[PDB]
């Protein structure tokens, strides 16, 4: 016993986990970590992002003033939320380009409206629909004006209103398209009406169509939308000869980082810095595979579901 | 990629509860087991760093393009699903090749300091042992738990038991 | 003697592969492979996808009713193949944002059409022309109708056709542009027309053109071909004062992998996973060099025309 | 990178057709050559796996984008060109790293396997044998057939040799 | 003293870089070069790219022939140079799908005009505006006819001109808006005008719009610019009812390299392959920080600042 | 560091080392010299080289591109166009600093690998006439002039000269 043993090692654990090498596909390390997550809370974190729960209501019809979205007036979104149960319950309309007019408001991300004082001459105002009741008579969209002839004339309307801000406005208008050549004339008189708004740099001039269509509330009619933004210094003009939705004033349109998502996840009260459509999920890890579709600080999508990432020496038992 | 973990050193320790490396000996006064720290801290600060600069929070993303459609539109429709399928494979990608070199790289490190170890204490042990084929030293001369501790820390001295071992040696 | 000696080497081969490493550029290894198909076998396999030839037609004109692609009625198709001799022999058209349709069709993977009952009353159908011969005899596209005055008079069109089925419909319906007056009214009684389709929930107006236009098979006149898709549950409204190219049922429309790739390669009978314009191309490697136009599982499109990955050690002789 | 191919070994012996790696031994019986089958097929299946994770079928694309025009369009066509571009050549830069990568990665580890070898051998005749410099050892003592059989088997005994070599190496 | 001592060892610096690898951030190597362009000269070298100084004048305003671009005629470029304080001193108009109009002018990076020997009959053409001054004279865009009534009648017109050549043809036109219905009557007997433009396989109709708009250089009313491309062996049909603006010619269209970009930067003379708005850079470096908006031959924009690249081993003094 | 050469069982590096990479210091009896190593030296040169020209390689020539920067809100194509942009910019970030970080690394390890190369080559010269200390050093036991020291240096070292007199100084 006048020599001695010394021996190296390195330890071994009871159960080690599996990932993958270059140059093997299987091979076992004692400690490893997940770098994809794939679960979902399900509960949309109402923290810190400002997150605006629409119910039964879209952006544009609560930017258009539908009366069973009123209670949206005049408010602001980081995160603004669209269920699957929203409806429409206003006089039928349609948007051409819908999609833009959706994507920019959302990122707008707010909806202050400042009324302006506008004069028709020689018209009536303030139409209503029985398509679009507020409490047990007729209304209308809010910040709309439906104008129609004032006892048997129609007179040419020529209106114009500056832009003397530092900021850019919207201006929200329409064009009504009656069912019938009786329609056109029981309202604006002139048999074929026109609608033209412009200002220094851009021009919009809409012709209505006359013929019938499917009945939505009662409706054989439709309204289309469009939109016109007027800088700072330019000046909007707006001339109709008939067939006018006319707007009520002009919305403040911001540069920011809001957007809108579709979900029918529900939100809570909690904290998260990323929110998908199935909900809110942490972002510790670099990688995720819940949803492509993604707001705020969020691990990047990829399609494999386990990704495990070697935080030890081979297992060798 | 250097022998040691699976490889001359044939098996792992089930038991070592202290450190990643460590020493075992068979003495005269009986059979110890330590832990070497500086080569588990070595490690641990490897596979950490690599860790962090993975985990790194990036990706603040605001407003996008839409990725999911209810009505069939044509080119537009065609074109917003191209780029996201096309980003979506591209870091799929990303992930995979990532974590591939990684776990490579993590393998052949812990290789590196265990290989590492073995060569500073054969280095200490100048002639008074010799290398057995499967990680441990026969040492020729009476080695007690304070010279079994010596070499543990690296104040071993060749020169005490130089002539001893040499003796029982040759 | 008393002694021995021991050698340890590797092998080497009398000839080695030159491929790039990350220090170098040039260096020889026993054995490599290429990564990168840069071939085709210049024969397009009809198998396993189902690839349709429409020789002398393009997909639009197959879905039109082209009397010399009259063939091609109620066909299905993986991957519908468009040769560059295509040509349309009927009455000269145009499709305002042509490739969107063309898309959607063949996307959609099937021409299967359905016949409707439509009611025109108060005029003549089944219109047909020289420029569009069915044989001996004067005809028109399938699928559609030409309308026109019943001895002196053009009443307004209103039908209605709702959609009791689960599943999509699309709609073809097309506006007729005179090139005089004179023709107009020839035609059609009114002076001006007027093509209204919509739907509960969007429309579509188009209001014809007079003027003359380019000599094609014997007319200076043009078609615009339109399409509106019926959700189940919706319906379809048609309203209009002439010049309408009405619809004689609706396409159904599925959702599948199905595509559509211009390529003037025969087709063979074989086994091909991957189909580019050149030919099929096997994919037993990750990377092609052929063309960046592909369908099915294929190698992805890359730059390099070779990359050799090393499968053996450095060549040392 | 660890100095055993284009390194202390100078040469490749091309002729070995039955392995990657092997023994050969200068003998008073006669000279011979041999082949070590656990260092071959452990590269072996290291170069295989690294194949098969790269070869591996990946996409199955079947409707896409337009790539070819026959008439100019503007802002969509400049998008869709653009877009099929960037594509391209970030895969084009992920094919060209990976091949680099994977070559450098075989390249390291057959040396890695040859020195583990040389390594193993040199601690299995522990003092019976010494370096040479040329990937050679010199064995101190008599070694016939059987007994370089054994030290390719792995079944050498250093005790039975041990004063005879030692003697012929020191005095 | 019976032994001697050999030592090996590696060369330190007195001052290394800090680099960043895979296991560790900030570790120190002897010697190190950076891979990211993070810096602009400011002055867009004139070489080896033909680069075209547009002064007052954008791209469009020059292909249509405004007064004070008319330097611009007949000219060719590789990167055309749009500066911020380009305006429009002409007729008031508007471009349906402008940013398509632009691009595609810009990718053919010519502006060569042929004119061609239209034949309008009864009616008046040449016209011009007092918002469109050519000197002390009223005047209009040139490549542009702008056709009026001739007397008390403006007659329809049915023109063709065949492509026989072995070139695309790429036609300007237009169609004016009038204000009000008096105007479109005094202008153009009939009261609603209409624009056919067509080929073998296209078609394009406009109706012109009446409306109150905006004075700019005291007109109310508007033009709309459309473009039509006939392929050789095709011909091209104008018909028209009144409201036309008539092109003069055919602009030639060519492929290749060319582009344009929006810039402040002085042109200078040097030598430099990649223009981006802050200037020339060099690229001897495969990654730049300047600008996302390049031409020519450029390292790829990366948002990182800086990225050292080891080019020694680790620095270890003491 | 993979190695354990520089950082390692080397302790520190020479600031002063003007003429090569790698080298050798003596001490003699004559006195003590420095000398460089010019294969080690040039074969990480080269290999530092060749690496920076993969890199550094011009690959990127486009003339005519989309739009990147904008004046007027558009909405869904404009949308579209800042998405392609913005994905192109971080996939092209994130190779950026993959490949630094990987380049890094086996930058440092094959420069322990051609020092350690380098040690090992020399212990197989000097066979059995000198011993290893931990430090990076040889400790040779027999008289070594300079022109010893040179043949060293060179290769052209034959140990059977001071066999039996290092093996008596050695042991005893
Ligand atoms: C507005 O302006 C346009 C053009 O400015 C007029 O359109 C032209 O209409 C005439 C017919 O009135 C077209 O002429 C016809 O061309 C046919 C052949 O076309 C060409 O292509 C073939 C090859 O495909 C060549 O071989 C051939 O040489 C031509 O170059 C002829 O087949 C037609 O037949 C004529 O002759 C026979 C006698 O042989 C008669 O029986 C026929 O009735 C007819 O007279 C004829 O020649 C011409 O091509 C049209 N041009 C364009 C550009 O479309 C509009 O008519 C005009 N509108 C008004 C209201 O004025
Ligand atoms: C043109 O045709 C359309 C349909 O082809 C006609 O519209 C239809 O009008 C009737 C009323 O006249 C609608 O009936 C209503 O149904 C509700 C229940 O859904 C009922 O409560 C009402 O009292 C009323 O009966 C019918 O829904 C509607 N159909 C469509 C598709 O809109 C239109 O009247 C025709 N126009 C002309 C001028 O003939
Ligand atoms: C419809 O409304 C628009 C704008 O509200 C009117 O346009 C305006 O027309 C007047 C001309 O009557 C322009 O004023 C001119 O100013 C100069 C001095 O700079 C003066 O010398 C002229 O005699 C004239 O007064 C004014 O600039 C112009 N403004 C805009 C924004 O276009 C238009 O006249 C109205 N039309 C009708 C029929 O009411
Ligand atoms: C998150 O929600 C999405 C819904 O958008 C889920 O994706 C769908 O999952 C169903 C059920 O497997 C499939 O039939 C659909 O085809 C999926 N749609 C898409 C667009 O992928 C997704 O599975 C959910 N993920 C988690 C973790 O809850
Ligand atoms: C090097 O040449 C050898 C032949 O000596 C090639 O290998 C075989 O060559 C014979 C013909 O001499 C063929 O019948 C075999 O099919 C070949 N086998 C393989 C696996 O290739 C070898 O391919 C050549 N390698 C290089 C890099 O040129
Ligand atoms: C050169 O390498 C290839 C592998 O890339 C060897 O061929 C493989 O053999 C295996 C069976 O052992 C098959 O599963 C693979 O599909 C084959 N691949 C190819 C590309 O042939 C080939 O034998 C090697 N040749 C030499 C001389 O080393
Ligand atoms: C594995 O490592 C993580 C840190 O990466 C640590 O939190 C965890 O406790 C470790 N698990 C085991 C079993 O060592
Ligand atoms: C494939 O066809 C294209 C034409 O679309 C041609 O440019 C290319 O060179 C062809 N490649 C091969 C490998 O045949
Ligand atoms: C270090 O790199 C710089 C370039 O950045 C070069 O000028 C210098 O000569 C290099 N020095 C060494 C020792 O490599
Ligand atoms: C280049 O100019 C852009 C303005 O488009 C500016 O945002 C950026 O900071 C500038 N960069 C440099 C390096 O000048």
């Amino acid at each position: 016993s006048s020599t001695a043993t010394l021996c190296l090692g390195h330890h071994s654990v009871p159960n080690g986990t599996i990932v993958k090498t270059i140059t093997d596909d299987q091979i076992e390390v004692t400690n490893a970590t997940e770098l994809v997550q794939n679960s979902s809370t399900g509960k949309i974190c109402n923290n810190p992002h400002k997150v605006l729960d629409g119910r039964d209501c879209t952006l544009i019809d609560a930017m258009l003033g539908d009366p069973h979205c009123d209670v949206f007036q005049d408010e602001k979104w980081d995160l603004f939320v669209e269920r699957s149960s929203a409806f429409s319950n206003c006089y039928p309309y349609d948007v051409p380009d819908y999609a833009s007019l959706r994507s920019l408001i959302a990122s707008s991300g707010t909806l202050d409206f400042i009324t302006e004082s506008f004069t028709w001459a020689g018209v009536s105002q303030n139409g209503g629909s029985s398509a679009c009741k507020r409490g047990p008579a007729n209304g209308f969209f809010s910040r709309l004006n439906w104008l129609t002839k004032s006892g048997s004339s129609y007179p040419l309307l020529n209106v114009t209103m500056p832009n003397n801000y530092n900021f850019d406005k919207l201006y929200i208008w329409g064009v009504h398209h009656p069912s019938t050549n009786q329609e056109q004339t029981n309202l604006y008189v002139q048999a074929s009406g026109r609608v033209t708004v412009s200002t220094r740099r851009s021009q919009q001039t809409i012709v209505p169509n006359i013929g019938s269509r499917p009945w939505v509330r009662g409706q054989s009619s439709r309204i289309s939308i469009y939109w016109t933004i007027v800088k700072p210094g330019d000046v909007l003009v707006i001339n109709s000869n008939g067939n006018l939705i006319a707007p009520r004033g002009f919305f403040k349109i911001r540069t920011g980082r809001s957007s809108i998502m579709r979900s029918d996840a529900p939100i809570e009260t909690c904290i998260s810095e990323c929110i998908t459509p199935n909900g809110s999920i942490p972002n510790d890890k670099p990688f995720q595979n819940v949803n492509k579709i993604t707001y705020g600080a969020c691990p990047k999508y990829v399609k494999q579901n386990t990704l495990k990432l070697a935080t030890g020496m081979r297992n060798v038992p | 990629l250097f022998g040691a973990i699976a490889g001359f050193i044939e098996n792992g320790w089930e038991g070592m509860i202290d450190g990643w490396y460590g020493f075992r000996h068979q003495n005269s006064e009986g059979t110890g087991q330590a832990a070497d720290l500086k080569s588990t801290q070595a490690a641990i600060d490897q596979i950490n760093g690599k860790l962090n600069r993975v985990i790194e929070k990036t990706n603040e993303k605001f407003h996008q393009i839409e990725k999911e459609f209810s009505e069939v539109e044509g080119r537009i429709q065609d074109l917003e699903k191209y780029v996201e399928d096309t980003k979506v494979d591209l870091w799929s990608y990303n992930a995979e090749l990532l974590v591939a070199l990684e776990n490579q790289h993590t393998i052949d490190l812990t290789d590196s300091e265990m290989n590492k170890l073995f060569e500073k204490t054969r280095r200490q042990l100048r002639e008074n042992a010799e290398d057995m084929g499967n990680g441990c030293f026969k040492i020729y001369h009476k080695c007690d738990n304070a010279c079994i501790e010596s070499i543990r820390n690296g104040t071993y001295d060749h020169d005490i038991y130089r002539d001893e071992a040499l003796n029982n040696r040759f």
